[PDB]
């Protein structure tokens, strides 16, 4: 029966072996590092200085005195000898390049960067020494308490004390105290042991936690390293139709409804770097998205090779894990009425199980309303005709991106007025038009975006035409699935960035084009600058030049980091987003100001992201250098490709080696795998998430983040062709085509994957585990 | 005799060459390393503006100078150095003298024929520190203002584009002061003025002219814990790490959890990246939460003041003892002997068994005597025990004051505690001291700093009668 008194002893004497094996460990480390002591390598067969003697003596000439020096006193032995030198001088065959801080990056298209800290002293010093003690002592808390062996003194019960003391209020939180007394609970055991335990964690900070001290812990400092103590602490967490609203909520949580991917550049960072992603949840969750789809679909083909159930619809059929009865009630919601394509062949490929089986599982959905109040159309924007008119400029503000705050895009049940809270008519100075997200149907909505009504067999949708180009009025660029008369559907597409036929008609789709001009590093003519950008090939006054891509950032990271640093590009003025070039970019950034500039910047809406394109305003020649006029952009918050022959030097954007006049031009491909890790490994630091969820969102992930999409127009190909790339990987491990089911199931619930590539992923998964069958 | 630590022998003054009339100063010093074994040993000394070549000899006179200047190379650019670092032709065979400074370019000379062998370009800012790669003689790595570590290849098949490799990223985010690569020449450490520690993992070079140096984005351990100031001399003394910074008066001696140089080299998309911005420490090699890295103990470097830019160099040769040598800012330099450790803790251990085996009645005997362990248990029999003690062991039974005066510098029990030098040389007048090198076979230790001295201290002489 203990005191706390007794137990402080017993830990003192407990604790006189962590020196001992301190000195123990540190000493073994020495001896052993320095019987691996490297032999030198590399050496000669004959002394290369042996025929040099002293040079001792109009030439340069240096003095050297020295002194000799004995005694262990180190006294000399006079005031030493002095000698001059022959100086052999050497001068350098090659200038510095121009100055410039960090690592220049290339990135393709703007990242979302995280808030960074900013790193009182004293206690940032304390608490860093105490955590290394904290280090020391936790591996001897167990074998200790085994050691001492007090009833009631466990380190589970010792969590429990813990959790039960007035310090769980400074230090814990609503779910912090629930869920630890979720995993541990609230009993202690009998009255002795908690009596035990408390001694215990008093004795503990008595002989541990001495205040007069630097090196000082309290348990409960090494109570909270304990790995199923920190995830409770940690805040990175991702989150008959709950059954299915809950199977997908990854991917409906996770998913982009902008480039697909679960980890991508889209979305919001809060303060604290939570992030709210892009996705279903924030224009309400599966519901609302799919209760329309159905309304869809109630308003209105060959077999499968693996047993069709069309043709076969015995027994001797393996029994069903609830795992694979929820694949299939969730391919059956998402699939829903539809006629064209039905759950049991794509279910069949799925799981390994032939196609008439999951029909007589399934053989062994909520009521859907059908309303229109039919509003009257706006006097400055004709959906239909697709164009504005009359005081447009002055009843809406889609245009303004300056003065435009973000919002969740509309999701309300009714029209799209004040009255039901619509954000797109109503949050804003002024309405806005809803957009490709929003759940209205420019069909109930007068409000809703269509689209330019473009066509022309030669160039079409510039910035001055008869009747205009409402895409260019509301400075966007044309939609790939809304603007079906300009060409944007082939244009837009990456694929075809160098059919130079293909975009000599048909012009408002540079930035998702993708297709800089040719444009070279060079050191800048200005004085007082260092490097500058310069035009490699002829530039037409109306082209466009290149995109200023970054790292996008908030306000206030944007001060922390003029003061970290001792040049912020201004993307959304009133949301509070800047573009931030100093090491993630492209080229762009080494444009210079100059008041009578050859290019000029503009903020574009592109498929509900906003981007900087830089547009030629005079004829640029090849060698000449890039000047735009800085203005208000930069404000302070507190026929091959040749090298042109240019009176300034050029660099290779990378090995800033010189380039010739003449020689080719270096085109260097992109180069993302850092990119791809750091959201590879954003997704893997999700504690809401099991491996086998985490495996597929980092696979699917990986496969379409290199591909950049913007709009839903191209992710059928993609998809296609993820599933033709994987399907020997997809059939290996039954997570995985379960995981798979799930995102085409999200997928389907949006409408954004048309069945004919589900209908063709069902082949290329049946024929894929057909050769597994080996 | 293996245990003897150095003695001041010779010092020089070079001729100031930064005029303003005293300001100029040694930065480096780095004897030959590819010498065959057991030829005179040659230094080079960097001063702002020249780089000072000099042969080393023994004497039997104590009056003899051993110091013979034999070559005496001037930068006639506009740049200031304050790094260097050796290397070879690949072709040749013969000394290269690599010189790097503010302009930001490493200059590699010719020195045995007073020529200039090329130029590195493409840093964007002033370099700061230089390493040769143990490995592979032709592999220089250099440290910038601008932010970057470059690898650089003197190797032919790179003559056209010799940059092999830029670490950058987001691991630093001031200007580095110290790069160091392991014996392996595949892990490079670098640390500088934003308090990081950085260990990257360099792939292996392909032996073919590259386009683009290879760029490494992430390091695989990173830590901003291990001081709280700017960090100025980083190096790796075997798989263990030893790091100075600004203010704390102290070398650190410090490993990290997980890492051993006998495991497979980790690939670039291995590293750690930083999903958590309140993490001022990540590593690949963490193998009930762990420290990612332990402090090991603390060598005392009394009076740097505020003084930065201030290295030390560890002498490591198979079959010699290990030392630790560093100048301070107060015209002091401090040995460390770091096999007196062993020695002391092995001694202790005989001590306090004894003391028990035989109730207090223990004589301790020195050794470095003729009188064995075996001549010594004769004179009392087996009544008494003996335990032998280190020569070098001296008093201030034992004394308390001699007890702790020997734990002081010997004791490794508190990883926050402070070892006191082993042997702590005055020098006449002031002087800060930037850095030291040893020669190949340890006879000779160099210190370089301010006033453009260099002090030239010696062991295992051949003097003998004036
Ligand atoms: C961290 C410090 C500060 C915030 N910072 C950040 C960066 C990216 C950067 C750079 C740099 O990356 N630039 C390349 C470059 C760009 C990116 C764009 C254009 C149009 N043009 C360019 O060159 C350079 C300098 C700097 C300092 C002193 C200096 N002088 C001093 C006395 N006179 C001689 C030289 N010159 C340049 C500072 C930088
Ligand atoms: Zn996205
Ligand atoms: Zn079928
Ligand atoms: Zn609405
Ligand atoms: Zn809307
Ligand atoms: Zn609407
Ligand atoms: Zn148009
Ligand atoms: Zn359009
Ligand atoms: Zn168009």
């Amino acid at each position: 029966e203990w005191t706390v008194d007794k137990i402080a002893s017993a830990l003192s004497v407990l604790a006189e072996e962590v020196p001992q094996n301190h000195s123990r460990l540190v000493n073994f480390l020495l001896e052993e590092t320095e019987k691996r002591a490297p032999q030198p390598r590399h050496l000669s067969k004959t002394d290369p200085f042996a025929h040099m003697k002293s040079k001792a003596i109009g030439v340069p000439t240096m003095d050297v005195k020295f002194k000799q020096h004995s005694g262990e006193y180190g006294k000399s032995r006079n005031s030493g000898r002095r000698f001059q030198y022959p100086v052999v001088c050497i001068k350098p065959d090659r200038e510095p390049v121009p100055i410039y801080y960090f690592h220049h990056a290339e990135i393709r298209k703007n990242i979302l960067a995280l808030n960074s800290q900013l790193n009182p002293r004293s206690q940032k010093i304390a608490k860093r020494a105490q955590a290394e003690y904290a280090a020391t002592l936790a591996p001897y808390l167990e074998p200790w308490l085994r050691k001492l062996n007090i009833e009631g003194c466990t380190k589970s019960n010792l969590i429990r004390f813990m959790a039960s003391q007035p310090e769980s209020d400074d230090s814990m939180t609503p779910q912090q105290k629930s869920n630890l007394l979720d995993t541990y609970s609230d009993d202690m055991g009998s009255p002795q042991a908690v009596r035990n335990a408390s001694m215990f964690t008093e004795a503990w900070d008595r002989v541990f936690n001495d205040q007069s001290k630097l090196r000082r812990v309290a348990l409960r400092d090494i109570l909270m390293l304990d790995k199923n103590v920190e995830p409770i602490f940690d805040n990175k967490r991702a989150k008959l139709m709950q059954k299915v609203i809950d199977a997908l909520g990854s991917y409906t949580t996770l998913g982009c409804l902008i480039c697909f991917s679960h980890d991508c550049e889209h979305g919001e960072i809060e303060r604290d770097n939570q992030k709210r992603c892009f996705s279903l949840e924030e224009i309400g969750g599966l519901m609302p998205s799919l209760r329309r789809k159905w309304a869809a679909q109630i308003e209105q083909h060959p077999p499968c090779r693996n047993e069709c159930y069309r043709i076969h619809g015995n027994q001797q059929v393996p029994p069903w894990s609830e795992n694979e009865v929820g694949t299939l009630e969730w391919m059956f919601a998402t699939i829903g009425y539809s006629q064209t394509l039905r759950p049991e062949c794509f279910v069949g490929a799925i799981l390994g199980r032939p196609c008439w089986d999951v029909h007589r599982k399934l053989q062994e959905l909520p009521p859907v309303e059908p309303t229109i109040p039919k509003q009257k159309s706006l006097p400055w924007y004709d959906r239909r005709k697709k164009q504005l008119m009359s005081d447009w400029a002055d009843a809406t503000i889609t245009h303004e991106h300056a003065v435009r705050e973000l919002f969740a895009p509309c999701h309300h049940d009714g029209p799209c007025t004040a009255a039901n809270g619509c954000p797109c008519a109503s949050a804003g100075t002024h309405p806005v038009l809803c957009e490709r997200f929003c759940l209205c149907t420019a069909e109930e909505c007068p409000l809703k975006f269509t689209g330019c009504a473009c066509h022309s067999s030669g160039k079409t949708c510039l910035q001055r035409q008869g009747r205009p180009c409402i895409c260019v009025q509301l400075n966007r660029e044309c939609d790939p699935t809304l603007c079906k008369g300009c060409g944007a559907r082939e244009r837009a597409d990456p694929e075809n960035a160098y059919d130079e036929v293909l975009h000599s008609t048909g012009q408002n789709v540079a930035l998702q084009r993708g297709a800089a001009k040719a444009v070279v590093l060079g050191k800048s003519q200005l004085e007082a600058c260092g490097y500058g950008l310069f035009a490699a090939e002829d530039i037409e006054e109306g082209e466009f030049v290149i995109e200023y891509t970054g790292e996008l950032i908030s306000h206030d990271e944007g001060v922390r980091r003029e003061h970290r640093r001792g040049f912020l590009f201004t993307l959304l003025e009133q949301e509070g987003i800047w573009v931030d070039a100093a090491i993630y970019g492209n080229l762009s950034r080494y444009i210079n100001h100059a008041t009578d500039g050859n290019i000029m910047p503009k903020i574009m809406y592109v498929n509900h992201e906003w981007r900087i394109k830089f547009t030629a305003i005079k004829d640029i020649k090849a060698g000449e250098e890039l000047f735009f006029n800085y203005g208000d952009n930069f404000p302070n918050l507190t026929r091959p490709l040749l090298v042109p022959k240019t009176t300034q030097p050029l660099f290779d954007p990378l090995s800033k080696v010189q380039l010739l006049p003449g020689q080719p031009l270096p085109q260097h491909p992109i180069d993302d795998s850092w990119l791809l890790l750091k959201h590879r490994d954003n997704l893997q630091d999700f504690i809401d998430l099991r491996p086998e969820e985490k495996e597929f969102l980092q696979e699917w992930d990986a496969f379409i983040l290199r591909r950049h999409i913007s709009s839903e127009q191209y992710l059928p190909r993609y998809f296609l062709r993820f599933v033709r790339e994987k399907a020997d990987w997809l059939v290996s491990k039954r997570s995985r085509g379960e995981e798979f089911s799930k995102l085409v199931a999200t997928l389907l619930a949006r409408r954004v994957l048309p069945e004919r590539v589900v209908i063709e992923a069902t082949q290329v998964l049946n024929d894929a585990r057909g050769r597994l069958r080996e | 005799a293996e245990w003897e630590l150095p003695r001041l022998r010779t010092s020089f003054i070079f001729q100031d060459d930064y005029k303003s009339q005293d300001l100029a100063e040694f930065f480096d010093v780095k004897f030959y390393p590819y010498s065959p074994p057991g030829a005179p040993p040659v230094f080079a000394a960097t001063s702002k503006k020249h780089a000072v070549i000099c042969r080393l000899t023994q004497t039997t006179d104590k009056d003899a100078n051993p110091c013979e200047i034999i070559q005496l190379i001037r930068d006639d650019g506009n740049e200031a150095n304050c790094a260097s670092c050796w290397s070879k032709d690949p072709i040749t065979d013969q000394p290269l003298l690599c010189i790097a400074g503010n302009e930001g370019n490493v200059k590699v000379y010719n020195v045995t024929e007073g020529k200039l062998y090329r130029t590195l370009v493409g840093h964007g800012g002033g370099i700061n520190d230089l390493a040769t790669s143990p490995a592979n003689p032709y592999i220089i790595a250099s440290a910038s203002d601008d932010t970057t570590i470059r690898i650089w290849s003197l190797a032919p098949e790179h003559e056209k584009q010799p940059c092999v490799c830029i670490l950058g990223g987001e691991g630093h985010s001031y200007d580095l002061l110290s790069v160091a690569f392991h014996d392996n020449g595949r892990y490079v450490l670098s640390a500088g003025h934003d308090q990081v520690i950085n260990l990257w993992a360099l792939p292996e070079f392909p032996n073919e002219h590259m386009e683009i140096p290879i760029v490494i984005y992430y390091p695989h351990f990173s830590s901003s814990e291990i001081h709280n100031n700017l960090v100025d001399c980083v190096a790796f003394y075997g798989d263990l790490i030893l790091s100075r910074a600004c203010h704390e008066d102290t070398i650190v001696l410090w490993r990290i959890e997980g890492f051993s140089s006998d495991d497979p080299i980790p690939g670039p998309l291995d590293a750690p990246t930083p999903t958590d911005m309140t993490k001022q420490t990540r590593s690949y090699f963490t193998p009930s939460r762990p420290a990612m890295f332990t402090r090991l103990a603390q060598f005392h470097t009394p009076d740097c003041g505020v003084q930065f830019f201030m290295r030390f160099r560890m002498y490591h040769v198979p079959g010699k003892h290990p030392i630790l040598a560093f100048a301070n800012a107060k015209s002091k330099t401090f040995f460390w002997d770091l096999a007196r450790f062993g020695e002391y803790a092995r001694f202790m251990a005989d001590l306090k068994e004894a003391q028990q085996s035989y109730n207090g009645r223990v004589v301790v005997v020195d050794q470095g005597q003729g009188i064995s362990l075996a001549q010594a248990q004769q004179v009392h029999g087996p009544g008494v025990g003996v335990v032998m003690k280190p020569a070098w062991l001296v008093p201030k039974g034992f004394s308390r004051e001699t007890l702790q005066a020997w734990a002081d510098m010997y004791d490794l029990s508190n990883p926050v505690g402070l070892i006191k030098a082993h042997r702590s040389l005055a020098i006449d007048g002031a002087f800060v001291g930037r850095q030291v090198g040893w020669s190949p076979e340890g006879e000779w230790c160099v210190v370089v700093g301010n006033g453009n001295r260099a002090l030239i201290y010696q062991r295992w002489g051949k003097e003998r009668g004036l």
